[PDB]
């Protein structure tokens, strides 16, 4: 009875439009002379918010996008549940999140269609959103979902977040090939540059060098030839071994 | 259980020392999309190529070619009316709603 | 008494799967890196990060090179890093350098 | 915890009798005919005067409200029987959602004139339907119906014979116990509990997760392909250390050239001769290469 | 590339996005658990992902290398190194508008800072706790008033 | 040190003169109490609760002593205090120098091969942004900071504009709270 006169409801959408439904400018200069004369709080309040105001106004990008019905995805691989041996497997759960959703848009979607006291839909809907969010992060809002053992679960969010900040990531040193680590002695017989040399050391290590060398004195075949002979460990080795040295 | 084993993945692992050349010649589809798109779907040197094709747009795409086969194939789901010719006699229905005709036709 | 030329590598973070059969393959520190800095051998480090770190490629790749002993496959790109991006996007994150 | 806000929220609903519907359906349903014969009207047009349309389509509004309306005045039940089967499967709600369905379904499924707490009926659909539901979105990789079927059956068994055995059975003791090969049960459980996420960190601190400490058997050697093509093309070279045809002859002899073995007539077909003629020269030039220097030249490729 | 300004920054439109994803899917699903082989709409249209196997149109059909750059009339997929999976990208699609957390979830999340509105509430919108004025007459409620 | 870096406040806070003129000390109940005749003179900057522990200072022409004429940066008592003031009253010029010495100085306590720069080097640091007191018309929330060098840089933008009456100021900036100041997002992102 009346209705004809407007639109009143909820959801982005409506809102969304409210994005649409908007001018900077208006708001802009608005807050402009706002602060220009009135002041404080309010001003400060505005003022500030006038910030972001410009934030857009400025660049040619719309808050519009802030709404959501298209969405991307993790490519495969990324969320892998590769077989844990012993007939076992493990992946990016979360995927679940996806799922879940899938179950939903598929679901309350698949509802649609039918139609009913929405509530229902609302219920999910939001429920979705939520669940999504969860995607974003978990109990960040409310009760964080937690796998059995109430194990809460890794959010979007995470990643370069938490210790595993691919941030943090790099800044950490790590183990790598050919780790000359051992005790030591001087060697009176010394000359700068000079230094110890437990041989069977990179002896062991160096190898790949000659490994291409070697059969250059065609005395192995491939390298498995040599190599495998690296297992043989053969007086010859000590030699051009020398060279590479 | 701290003690590294190897889980186990899935999927081959070519030594397919790649080149580029000499390969298999191809061909293309480009089918038209609802919107109009032509997600141009190349193909091997030869083969059948569809009439349509579900678009990377998740939608689908009939030929990029004015070929143009058929659309039909759909079919209805159930109606609660269908559930009526189900568990109900029409002329009963017929009336019942007719009775209604009385009712709101009654005031 | 150990080091490690190579061997196993975290089926995840394929780093030197250290172990019995393995020499572990010593981990490395961050200061250190800073030392570099105090020089800047870049590469070097970088390299590491790439190389013996877990440069799947050059590992393979220059590993070859090596194998073929030649003006080594010059240092490439933080790759993975590449991922990122993706990783970002991921959240409507798209941007870019130019 | 919305639902709470729901639940309550939903409690806004207003329960009712068990006969309003008697009509209502008579209503409503009277609607289904309303559009129905209505639809006839539309088809011929032949529209009855405005009033006919208001009291009709309007009365269609009757059936609408009255139904939904009641449906609502039934969810509290929905709602109810829903509550309990938790601690397993799906979002309490979502769960519901599917309950709502078995509703929905059974909903439009009940001849009231039959005289039944249909709701109770629906309690198929209701129950069942969702029962399926679990039989639906249970696993991230679920299981073929039958399998689980006999499974639930099984693990149920498990309880049976630990609980009752005062201690869990023993495979064999079960396979026979349940009358099969224990291997069977094994694979079952293998189907039971999923093989864990990985996303769980490494059990502890824990500063790694699951994976952290594994490296698949499947493992890039550094010398394969490597050689392999060293091989491989190195071969090809050798593949030229003699004549000609003998290629596709032999390359085809395993499709080696085109990646697909064949038949003496398949190839020689090309040269036109005889499987005879084919494998004759074939195995011969083998002998050629069956020769050793033919070999060691590629032997370490062994 | 070697020659990189800095990294100008922003988001993306569903376009982009949609303009990006190798399609989407729709099946809380993945592979055959048993045969061990993924699905479609369920996680892992390798087709829109890539094999797990180097140049091998999932309809097996091919697996060579001269086979390459190829579209699969059969299993639609192409031909090469899965990995590009990972490297590919897929999207998601809703049944209605939705929101990004922050300026909502944030704190003090903009949205108000973006709109100057009853956050707490507002939310209520997104959490649908009470409608609000998404349009207005002034005309009928004008003149007609 | 440490805080001597992070420049919070000396628990051994020590009063520090201001203008000059003489001084009307007046100790007591440990809490001394004093009042320096500003050379202005007139209104004397006064101090009261001045526990005897941190008893008076000295100054050669030696020992602290009331009545005497007074000094500007003149640290009142023995002990440490708020360089934040020294600036706030004198800018870093010494301060800097202060600091510095205060640090070497420490190494002095250790006697070590030391050179200054390091700090210098620093120095350049915690002083780099001025505050953001009064945009006047630069529309930058008060209190806030800016690369000084900006604002300035900014300012120029002033170009009249109505003489963009932006107000910011000298600014210590605590290594951490420091550091916060930056630009490479992704950095603090790592933070
Ligand atoms: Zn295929």
């Amino acid at each position: 009875r009346y209705g004809e006169y407007f639109t009143g409801a909820m959801g982005a959408e409506s809102i969304q439009k409210l994005i649409e439904n908007f001018d900077i400018d208006a708001e802009a200069e608005s807050l402009r002379d706002v602060i220009r004369n009135g002041k404080g709080q309010k001003k400060l309040r505005a003022l500030k918010r006038l910030k972001v105001v410009a934030a857009f106004q400025q660049s040619g990008n719309s808050p519009m996008g802030m709404v959501l019905d298209a969405v991307p995805v993790i490519p495969p691989e990324l969320r892998p549940m590769v077989q844990l041996d012993g007939g076992r497997f493990a992946t990016s759960d979360l995927n679940d999140l996806y799922r879940r959703v899938i179950n939903r848009n598929n679901r309350l979607k698949r509802l649609i269609d039918l139609g009913a006291p929405e509530i229902i839909v609302n219920n999910e809907k939001r429920m979705l959103q939520e669940s999504v969010d969860a995607l974003f992060d978990n109990g960040r809002r409310g009760r964080p979902v937690t796998g059995p053992g109430n194990r809460p679960l890794k959010s979007l969010s995470d990643l370069l977040k938490g210790k595993q900040g691919r941030f943090r990531q790099n800044l950490l040193g790590k183990r790598v090939d050919y780790s000359g680590r051992s005790v030591i002695v001087v060697g009176p017989q010394l000359k700068l540059h000079q230094c110890g040399l437990p041989k069977l050391m990179a002896l062991e290590l160096f190898k790949p060098f000659v490994m291409k060398r070697l059969v250059d004195l065609n005395h192995a075949q491939n390298i498995k030839s040599a190599k495998r002979m690296v297992e043989r460990q053969r007086p010859q080795v000590w030699d051009v071994l020398e060279e590479v040295i | 259980a701290d003690r590294v084993l190897r889980g186990s993945r899935l999927g081959a692992v070519s030594y397919e020392t790649d080149r580029n050349h000499d390969l298999a010649p191809r061909q293309i589809a480009r089918y038209r999309t609802d919107n109009g798109e032509e997600f141009e779907v190349p193909f091997a040197d030869d083969a059948e190529i569809p009439g349509t094709w579900l678009c990377r747009n998740g939608m689908e795409g009939t030929l990029i070619e004015g070929d143009l086969p058929e659309p039909k194939k759909v079919k209805p789901p159930r109606t609660h009316w269908d559930m009526l010719l189900e568990r109900r006699s029409i002329e009963e229905l017929e009336e019942l709603l007719k009775e209604r005709l009385e009712l709101i036709r009654s005031r | 008494i150990h080091a490690r030329s190579t061997g196993p590598y975290s089926m995840i973070t394929q780093q030197p799967l250290g172990g019995k059969a393995q020499f572990g393959g010593q981990r490395f520190g961050e200061m250190e890196c800073w030392a570099m800095q105090a020089y800047g051998a870049a590469y070097t480090l970088q390299e590491l990060l790439t190389i013996k770190s877990d440069d799947t490629v050059g590992r393979v790749k220059v590993y070859e090179a090596i194998v073929k002993g030649e003006n080594i496959p010059e240092p490439g790109i933080p790759e993975s890093f590449k991922v990122l991006l993706k990783e970002l996007q991921s959240l409507c994150l798209n941007v870019e350098v130019l | 915890d919305s639902v709470r806000a729901y639940l309550k929220q939903i409690g806004k609903v207003a329960l009712l009798n068990a006969e309003e519907e008697v009509e209502l359906a008579k209503r409503i349903e009277a609607g289904l005919y309303a559009t129905q014969l209505m639809t006839e009207l539309s088809e011929r047009g032949e529209k009855l005067p405005a009033a006919q349309r208001r009291d009709m389509m309007w009365i269609c509004r009757d059936g609408d409200r009255a139904k939904n309306h009641l449906l609502e005045a039934n969810l509290r039940l929905v709602v109810s029987l829903a509550k309990r089967y938790t601690g397993r499967g799906m979002a309490f709600l979502d769960l519901i959602q599917e309950g709502n369905l078995g509703l929905i379904r059974a909903v439009e499924k009940f001849d009231y004139t039959k005289g039944y707490k249909f709701s109770t009926y629906a309690t198929w659909w209701i129950r069942q339907a969702i029962t399926r539901a679990m039989a639906d979105q249970a696993r991230t990789i679920r299981i073929p119906v039958h399998m689980v079927e006999v499974i639930n059956k099984l693990g149920r068994i498990q309880r049976e014979l630990l609980q009752d055995l005062g201690r869990e059975p023993t495979p064999e003791e079960l396979a026979k116990e349940m009358d099969i090969t224990p291997e069977k049960v094994l694979e079952i459980q293998q189907y039971a509990r999923e093989p864990i996420s990985l996303d769980q960190t490494i059990g502890d601190e824990g500063d790694s997760q699951l994976g952290d400490f594994i490296e698949d058997s499947e493992a890039v050697v550094a010398v394969d392909a490597v050689s392999f093509t060293l091989l491989q093309d190195q071969l090809q070279s050798v593949l030229d250390t003699l004549s000609e045809r003998e290629a596709g002859v032999v390359r085809l002899r395993f499709g080696l050239t085109d990646g697909q073995p064949r038949t003496l007539d398949e190839i020689g077909q090309v040269y036109g001769v005889t499987r005879e003629r084919i494998r004759q020269i074939e195995s011969k030039t083998m002998s050629k290469l069956r020769h050793p220097s033919r070999s060691q030249v590629l032997r370490d490729y062994l | 590339v070697n020659f990189f300004d800095e990294l100008r920054i922003g988001l993306a439109t569903a376009e982009d996005i949609r303009q990006w994803s190798y399609g989407e899917v729709k099946k809380p699903e993945t592979i055959n658990y048993r045969t061990l082989k993924p699905e479609k709409d369920g996680l892992f249209c390798e087709k829109i992902f890539g094999p797990t196997r180097d140049w091998e149109c999932y309809c097996g059909k091919y697996k060579r290398v001269r086979f390459k750059g190829i579209i699969c009339e059969r299993c639609g997929v192409e031909v090469t190194r899965a990995k590009v999976r990972r490297e590919r990208m897929g999207h998601i699609e809703l049944a209605a508008p939705v929101t990004h957390i922050w300026y909502f979830k944030g704190v003090p999340s903009r949205l108000g800072y973006l709109l100057d509105l009853a956050p707490k509430d507002l939310e209520k919108i997104i959490y649908f706790a009470a409608y609000v004025i998404t349009s207005v007459d002034e005309e009928m409620r004008h003149n007609e008033l | 040190v440490q805080e001597l870096f992070e420049a919070r406040v000396p628990r051994g806070k020590a009063p520090i003169a201001d203008v000059t003129g003489r001084v009307r000390l007046e100790d007591g109940e440990r809490f001394y109490k004093i009042t320096i005749v500003p050379d202005d003179g007139g209104e004397e900057v006064v101090y009261d609760k001045i526990s005897k522990r941190q008893r008076l200072r000295v100054f050669k022409e030696r020992v602290l002593s009331d009545g005497d004429h007074v000094e500007v940066g003149q640290q009142l008592m023995e002990g440490s205090a708020d360089p934040h003031e020294v600036l706030r009253v004198q800018g870093p010029r010494e301060v800097q120098i202060h600091l510095v010495r205060e640090v070497q100085e420490v190494y002095r306590a250790q006697g070590v091969s030391i050179h200054d720069k390091h700090i210098e080097v620093i120095v350049r640091q915690m002083l780099r942004r001025v505050t953001i007191i009064d945009s006047g018309s630069t529309e930058f929330l008060p209190g806030s900071l800016i690369d000084r060098a900006e604002f300035e840089a900014e300012n120029r933008r002033v170009v009249a504009e109505g003489g963009e009456p932006a107000a910011g100021r000298p600014v210590l900036m605590g290594i951490t709270k420091a550091s916060l100041a930056t630009d490479s997002w992704l950095s603090a992102a790592s933070f």
